[PDB]
Order: structure tokens, then C-alpha cells, then sequence
């Protein structure tokens, strides 16, 4: 179908939030005692975490210095 | 693009200047040359004894020449804009 | 700056006409174009056309030749216009341009040059009119497109060609023994890249009655029949098909 | 392939170009020069640049190359998603429509500028040329079109302003500055045309046709 | 939900895209373009542009704009703050009541032409319009209704500098130059109708009707 | 200045009359002409149409000949008009357009051609008109493609082509014992890309029938029976069939 | 012949790409047993993989400086 720029950073924005809520979900198992769960799962997993938000702010530093840009232009 | 084309849409440009304006400048002469003939004939005067007839004719012909003058003009442009994306090419 | 455009057509088109009616069998010609509006932005532009309506001298049609002669002169007259759409009409309807059936006219005439051949043969010695044939030639009219990729085979090492090489050889004397071989080779090849042709012969069908005299005598109908046989270019692969016969007409 | 390095790597150097390059490469250029030169008619700014215009104008070509983007999509998004592509077929692929655009929408003889003065050898077809003499062929032609329309767009309020300064003339007004008149009437002719739906409109059509 | 990543995340985002977006996409164009056409009148600038039009257009932007932020407050703010609502609800709960806001002013035609250069399906109601829509058809609608306001607006002064010249010519006035003459009877005109109050008011009434 | 474009059309379209005016069996010819409408937001342009009136020269119809012949003029002449559009309208309904058939007047003139041709061997044979002959002939109207990839085998040594080897080779003397072959070929490969033709004869039913001189003699008989096999051009593979009756005529 | 920049540029980055996928290829191949591989020459690999891709980053950051430096300049 369509493009729709803004659902895509939608869906985007909502991997990166389920993504943390699953390290999240796994730290609170974790240090509360659960079998299953082992500690490098953890780490590894909220290093993943880490990444994809990182990789999110240096997306949304470039969009917003594009935006600026682009309105800077003189028409 | 082509001289050809802009001269035909300058010629049309001009064109619908000219019809804009025939009212208003058709009236201004014909007063002002009126007032200059009956100018002599008790040849005082001071400068010209003729703006007042003059603004009082182009009072009468915008209300009555009116409409169509704006419609014409209106029409001009829709048509320029209109066809504007097929004339590049 | 339209009606310009028109003016220079329409003065073509006389042009053109002024041209035509200059042919020989021919009185009258009057024309139309179909130019389309060139623009230089978009790309997938379109040809244009012409379309010819000539008013021959009474009694009077143009064989193929002539056909080609307008066409071409319609053609190469109008800038960047294909012979193809130009389109002829006698001054009675009658194409002389066919721009899907023109496959059947193909091997018609292809079956009339072999059984002409065949005729101009067997007439000098049976007579002019003792002699039929009638052929019957399967066409064909599909695209063949081929590639092939012939490799010669360098598995005899007395043949092949190396480019890099490497060997480790090792015994020990109890024995053990080593031997490491590593090879490249540099490899001949042939790439041919047919596009075969569109209405070859695939078969042929032949059939011959000769005139009696009386029958003809053995050797002679063997010698009448090896000559047909030699001016369908008979070959049995392809599986060609003749028989000849004599019996008398009506 | 590349490995989240390089791929990454290239994506937020992507995001850098885009501002310049993917605004100036698409469309946009053409819009806003007609939207700049429909400014200088009708007298003073009576639009924000920095705001309404450019704001505008970036809605309007996100509208135009909505279908390049969903092709675009459809060629690389999707199958990018971890599947037979990954950005080295993925490059033509997202390509190709929007070279397609672009040629449909460059001047036929500024590709034959920027190609024999990079010593190109001779074209085949559409396909064959490169992105290389693309752009900058894409770019002068852009503005060709851009100044076509922006004659166009002054055509009318010439008209206007002359006989507005014709009429004061023969009603013998010597000294009045008949520009503050016939502003008014520019504005005039711009709203009864019901311009701004008119201009938008054809800015849009004129862009593909 | 988000988890306060995100959350702080599409937050600053948003006040960043707020001084151009979110302004010129409730008020403040009609207002300031309005403000600027009134300048163009009355002779030169004479109010500075910088700092006292922008401000008190912003004054009145935020007076006109205080019902819809307050539905929007008692929509989001409160049901925000830690309950049942977190930042995905909120944005379609304080949505709503800008976008009938902006449905009211929007011209009957921009959304049809923006929703046919989509290629968007039909549409069932005034809810069935996206933002993606509804942006650039209120941005259009507003210029042109900024523009009639301006016709409204030079009437009056234009009608001022025709009499002042016709007067001079009459009298015999070869060639004084009528502008430096009419100029202070445009102030004092505004100044008598007591225009700025006058005008902020008609544009405030016209703005919601 | 509307008026110039619809003037040009109202030309065009008397030019074209004009034209159709001079070709005989005429009396009156009128044309409208359609050019579509700058579409909106869509680059599809539909293509533009022509409808033509005639009178034809009273109790003269037109053949699909001329029929082609006037269609093909007016696609020819309009700028860029497909000639599936061109629809023409005798003195009296009768659209000589049809805007699928096509494939039986094809299919008749195959059997129509394998027919005059038998008749045509025939006829010296038994006389003028003493045999008849009909042909019902199954054509293939569906559009093949093809592509072949034929690889030759290279299980055999010495026919394999090797690009590269590695041959690793170990013992120890209770012995043991390596060999290891990573070898890498290049293999022939053939591709065909056939296109098959359309309108191929796939099947022919022929029956004669013969008169009597009294029934004609069994060699007589069979003699006629294969030069009819030879003139349809009869192949088993097709599945192609052959009847000859002798009788007396009426 | 000639250069086109972007030929160089994706050379250069092939160049790193493939450098860590033999590095990443060489440790699944150390960690999942097979013979030969050494410590050593993993370790070794992967530094250099990662010296490689640091040169890459670093050279982003200069062309994309000198980029947005040249543009930032009035025609």
C-alpha cells in the first residue's frame, strides 16, 4: 500500500519501545528470582536495547537537522 | 519554448490589457476632447476645465462596463492557470 | 503560434502531393499527416504517420515495386517516419501497405517458385502441358533463439592447461607418505549465438502427375522422378515427401 | 552484503545528504522558485518564507512523489525486510523509479550537456545513462521549467499594473504611484481566480503531466 | 505504551517542530499576514515587524486558541497524567478537537483537491480526513482568507488616496506629490475609527464566526 | 482563442471527409473525430476515436477490403489514433467495425488453400469436374513460450572440464589412509528461447470424393489416395486424416 | 580510466565489509570447534576488523564535515 511517512516512525517508535519493555520485563524477572532467565540473557539484552535506542536519537538528531535545514532555506 | 509561443501569449496578454482598459480610456478621451473642443468657442480656461468630466465619465463606465470587464479578466487568468502545466512542453 | 504549424503541414501535404501526382500512373494525391507534439521533457515520445489516397490513370495498379516506390518516397520525404506507417489506398479502397495472415501468402508463394521450378524441368520432356505439380510446404514461424556454450574437456593432463600449480610430495621410511596436489586451469570454450530465421522450410510435399505418351517407360519415369527429386532440393531429414505419377488427363 | 557496520553507516550518512541532495533531486526546486516568484508578484512577502511557503511546498512535493515512493517502497522496503536484498541490488532497485521520474521529467538535450562534457561514451538507450550526468541534467532543466512558469505567473499582473497606470495617466494624475492602487487589484485577481487553489493545482499537474 | 524513552523522545521532537509547524498550522498566518497587509497600507512600516506585530499576534492567537487548548487540556493533560492515557491516546484525544478546529475554517475545495492529488478513496465524513490531508488545505484556505481580509482592509485608504488626488488635480495641484499629503489622513483615519482595537476585533470575530 | 483548436478539428475533420469522398463507391463521407481530455493526475491520456458516416453509391456494399482500406486511412491520418477505434457506418447501420473472428476467416483460408490445391492435382487426373473436395483443419491459436536449458552431462572424467582441483592424498603403513577431491567444472549448457508461431496447423480432416469414368480400379484408386496424402502436406505426428470415396456424381 | 568518487567510496566500503565478515566468519568458526583456528589469530582479526571500521568512521567524519561546510557557504 501507501507510504505514510508518519506511520512508519510510528511502527519504528514502537519497536523501540516493546523492544526496552522486553529488556525491561527480563531485568524484573531476573533480579526477582525466576527460573529461566540467565544473566547473560539480561545483559544481552539490554545492551540490544541500548543500541536500538541509540540508533534512534542519532535518526531523529539527523531528521531534525535536516528539518532545520530545509526551513532555513530562503524562498 | 519557443519566441513563437511567448509572442502569442504576449499578443493575448495585450489583448486582454487592451479590453480591460477600453472603457476607461475610450471615456477619458472622448470627455477630455469634448471639454478641449467647447475649450475655444469662450477660450478661457484655466489648465484644463476637463478632470472633473473626466473622473465623472470613468465613475459612469466602471459601473456600468463593470462586470464583464472583471469577468473577461477573470476568465483570462483561470484559462492562463489552467493551461499552464501543458504549455512548458 | 499554433496555426503556423498547421500552415507548414498543410503546405507539406500539397508539397507532397505536387510530388506524387509526378509518378506516372498517377493523377492525384492527396495526403495527410499525423505528427505528434514533440516535447523535450518527457521522454517516451511517439512516430508519426502518413496516409496516402492516389487516383491511378484509368485501368492502371502498382505492382509491389511501385507500392515501394511511394512508400519509400512517403516515408523518407516525412522527418523520422517509418515506412511502415505509411498507408496507401487505390483510388478503390485496395491496400497496397498490409501494415498475422501474411504467413500464408509467404509460403504460397515459396510452394509457386518450387513447383515453377519443377514445371520449367519436366515440361522440355514430356511437353509443355504434360506435366502437373502442386506443392505443399510446412513453414516455419516461430522465434528460435539459442546460446550455446561449448567447454573442451581438459581431464587428460597431457592436454590441459595450467595456469597456477602447487605439489607437496613427503615419504617417510613404517612408511608414510604425502602427496598434496592443487590445480587452476585455464579452459577452452565456444560460444556460438544463433537467432535462427523466422519462415524456413520444415518439410516439403510434392506430387507430380505426367502425361501418357501410353505409359512411360520405367527408366524413364526413374529419370523424370530423380529430377524432381534434385529440384525439391529433397533432403530426407527434413523428411520431404514426393511422389510422381503417370496416368493419362481428360 | 554489509554487516551493521557499513550498513549504519551508510544509512545516517544517508540522512545527512538528505536535506540538500533528496529535496534538491526530487522535486521542490521547481515549486519553490514558483512560489518565490509568485512573492515578488503581488508586491511584499504576504507570506512567511521560512514557514508557510516552505512548509507548503515540502507537503506538496511529499504529494507529488508519493507514487515514486510507494514504488520505491514496494522495490526496496519490503523485500529489505531480511529477505534476497540487502543494499547492493536494493540500490537500483529503490533507484530505478525515481530515474524513471526524473528522465520523464528532464530536458532532452541538457543530458547531452552534462554528457559530452564528461567525455560519456555514446547512450544506448534511457537506461544506459548514469545518476552522474543525471542529477546536474535534472537540476538546469528543473529550472527551465521553474522560470517557464514564473514568466507565466508574471504575466498577469503586468497586466494589471499597466492599466492601472494607464488609466491614471489619461485621467491626467501626473505624480501618483500607482503601484499602492493596484496592489489591491494584484490581490484582487489572485482571489477571485481563487489563485492559491489554481496555482497549487497546476504546480502538481504540471510536474507529471 | 512508551517507556520514557520514546516518551522524552517524541517530546523534544515536538517542541521542536513546533515554532513553524504548529504555528502556521492553528493561527497566526491569517493574523500576521493580515497585520502585514495593514503596514503595507498607512504609508511605510512604522510599526516595528520584529518585535510588537509578532507579539501581539501572538496574544491574539493564544486568546483565540484558549477554548481549543482548554478541550484539549481536559481531553489530555489531565487523563495523561498517569492514567489510562500515555502519549498514544493523547495524541489522537487532543487531536481531535484542533482538527475540527481546523475542519471549520478549511475551504470547501482545498481538502477536495489535496484528498484528489493523493489518490485517496472516497471519504465518509469530516472524521474520515487524515492529517496528511487537512494540513496543506487549511494552510491554502487560510491564505486566502487572509487575502480578502486584506481587501477589507485597503479600501478605506485606497478611497483616501484617490480623493486626496482627485482633489489636487481639480485645485490645480500640477504636480504635487499627493502621497506625503495623504499619508497623515491615513493615520488620522485610523486613528478616529479607533482601527487597532477595531481591527483585532473583526479579525478575532471573523476567525470563529 | 478556444475556437482556433475546434476549428482546426472542424478543418481536419472536412479534410479527411474529402479524401474519403474520392474513392468510388461514394456518395457523401462525414467523420467526427474525439481527442479524449487532458486527464488529471494520472499520465494515461486515452486514446482519441473517429467515427465515419458514408453513403455509399446506392446498392454498392463495401467489402471488409475497403472497409480495412477506409479504417487504415483514418488511423493513418489522425495524429496518433490506434485503428481499433476508427469505427465506420454504411448509408445504413451495418457497423463495418466489429470494436475475435479473425481466427475462423484464417482457419478458412487454410482449408480453402489445402483444398483448390488437391482440387487443382486432381483435376487432370479424373477431369474438370469430377471430384470434390472439402478440408476442415484445427488450428493452434494459443501463444507458447519456451525455454530449454540442456546442460551436458559431465559425470564421465574424460569428458569433464575442470576450472580447478584439489586432490589431497595420505598413508601410513594398520594403515591409514586420505583422499580428498574439492574440484570445481565448467559445465555446457544450451539455452533455446522458442517463441512458437501462432495460427499452426495442427490437425487436417480431408475427404474427396470421386466420380465414376463405372467405378475407377483399386490401383487407380490408391494412386489418387496418395497424391491427396502428398497435397495436404499429411503428417502422423499432426494427427492428420484423409477419406476418398469414389461414386457416381448426380 | 576514470574515478567516479562513489566507485571509490563503495570499494572502500566493500573493503571493511568483507574484512568483518571474515573476521565474524572466522570466529563462528572458532567457536563452534573446528580445527585449526587459533586465539590468537581471532583476537588479532578481530582488532584489525575493528581498527578498519574506526579509519571508516573516521573518514565519515571529515567528508561529512567538509560536506556540510561547503553548503554552509552563500552562492
Amino acid at each position: 500500500s501507501t507510504v505514510s511517512f508518519a506511520g512508519q516512525l510510528h511502527a519504528a517508535l514502537d519497536r523501540i519501545s516493546d523492544r526496552q519493555a522486553a529488556a525491561r520485563v527480563q531485568a524484573e524477572k531476573f533480579t526477582l528470582g525466576e527460573p529461566g532467565i540467565a544473566l547473560n540473557d539480561v545483559m544481552a539484552d539490554m545492551q540490544k536495547a541500548s543500541v536500538s535506542m541509540q540508533m534512534g536519537i542519532q535518526v531523529r538528531n539527523k531528521l531534525v537537522a535536516a528539518y532545520q535545514e530545509v526551513m532555513s532555506m530562503q524562498v | 519554448m519557443t519566441p513563437e509561443s511567448v509572442m502569442m501569449m504576449g499578443t493575448e496578454a495585450m489583448k486582454v490589457a487592451l479590453a480591460l482598459a477600453a472603457p476607461l480610456l475610450l471615456v477619458a478621451l472622448i470627455t477630455g476632447l469634448i471639454i478641449s473642443i467647447l475649450q475655444a468657442a469662450t477660450q478661457i480656461n484655466e489648465m484644463t476645465l476637463s478632470f472633473i468630466p473626466k473622473i465623472v465619465a470613468v465613475f459612469i463606465a466602471i459601473i456600468v462596463a463593470g462586470p464583464w470587464m472583471l469577468n473577461l479578466l477573470l476568465d483570462y487568468v483561470r484559462t492562463l492557470f489552467s493551461n499552464l502545466p501543458y504549455i512548458i512542453g | 503560434q499554433f496555426s503556423e504549424q498547421v500552415n507548414y503541414q498543410r503546405a507539406l501535404e500539397g508539397e507532397l502531393a505536387r510530388t506524387i501526382e509526378t509518378l506516372g500512373p498517377v493523377k492525384s494525391a492527396r495526403v495527410h499527416l499525423a505528427m505528434p507534439k514533440p516535447s523535450l521533457f518527457v521522454r517516451e515520445q511517439k512516430s508519426p504517420s502518413a496516409s496516402v489516397t492516389v487516383t491511378l490513370e484509368p485501368g492502371r495498379a502498382l505492382d509491389e515495386g511501385q507500392i515501394s516506390a511511394v512508400v519509400h518516397l512517403v516515408s523518407s520525404a516525412v522527418a523520422g517516419l517509418p515506412p511502415g506507417n505509411v498507408t496507401l489506398v487505390d483510388q478503390s479502397g485496395h491496400l497496397l501497405t498490409q501494415s498475422n495472415d501474411a504467413q500464408l501468402k509467404f509460403a504460397n508463394d515459396v510452394e509457386s517458385r518450387i513447383q515453377r521450378r519443377i514445371e520449367a524441368i519436366l515440361s522440355p520432356i514430356v511437353g509443355n502441358g504434360n506435366v502437373h505439380a502442386q506443392v505443399t510446404a510446412q513453414l516455419d514461424f516461430a522465434n528460435k533463439e539459442q546460446t550455446e556454450e561449448h567447454y573442451s574437456p581438459n581431464g587428460d593432463a597431457s592436454k590441459a592447461t595450467l595456469r597456477s600449480r602447487q605439489l607437496n610430495i613427503s615419504e617417510q621410511v613404517p612408511r608414510s607418505t604425502q602427496r598434496n596436489e592443487t590445480s587452476n586451469y585455464e579452459v577452452d570454450r565456444t560460444i556460438r549465438h544463433t537467432k535462427m530465421n523466422v519462415g524456413d522450410i520444415e518439410r516439403l510435399s510434392v506430387a507430380v502427375v505426367v502425361n501418357y505418351k501410353l505409359p512411360l517407360t520405367a527408366d524413364q519415369m526413374k529419370q523424370i522422378e530423380d529430377l524432381t527429386r534434385e529440384a525439391m532440393g529433397f533432403s530426407d531429414k527434413r523428411g520431404d515427401t514426393l511422389n510422381v505419377v503417370n496416368s493419362p488427363f481428360s | 552484503s554489509w554487516s551493521l557496520s557499513v550498513q549504519t553507516l551508510v544509512f545516517i550518512t544517508s540522512l545527512t545528504f538528505l536535506p540538500a541532495i533528496l529535496l534538491m533531486m526530487t522535486s521542490f526546486t521547481r515549486i519553490i522558485i514558483v512560489f518565490g516568484l509568485l512573492r515578488n508578484a503581488l508586491g511584499t512577502p504576504s507570506a512567511p518564507p521560512n514557514q508557510v511557503l516552505l512548509g507548503l511546498a515540502l507537503f506538496l512535493t511529499f504529494f507529488i512523489m508519493s507514487p515514486v515512493i510507494d514504488k520505491i517502497y514496494v522495490d526496496a522496503y519490503q523485500p529489505f525486510s531480511e529477505q534476497k536484498i540487502s543494499m547492493q541490488e536494493a540500490l537500483d532497485k529503490g533507484a530505478q523509479p525515481l530515474r524513471a521520474f526524473m528522465l520523464r521529467q528532464t530536458r532532452e538535450a541538457d543530458l547531452a550537456l552534462f554528457a559530452r562534457l564528461a567525455n560519456s561514451g555514446p547512450l544506448q538507450g534511457p537506461e544506459a545513462v548514469p545518476m552522474r550526468i543525471l542529477l546536474p541534467a535534472y537540476v538546469t532543466s528543473e529550472l527551465k521549467t521553474a522560470f517557464q512558469i514564473g514568466f507565466t505567473i508574471f504575466i498577469p499582473f503586468l497586466i494589471i499594473d499597466l492599466v492601472i497606470a494607464s488609466v491614471l495617466m489619461a485621467l491626467g494624475m501626473m505624480m501618483v504611484p500607482p503601484a499602492t492602487i493596484a496592489l489591491p487589484f494584484k490581490l484582487m485577481l489572485f482571489v477571485l481566480v481563487d489563485g492559491w487553489q489554481l496555482l497549487m493545482g497546476s504546480l502538481a499537474q504540471s510536474f507529471y503531466s
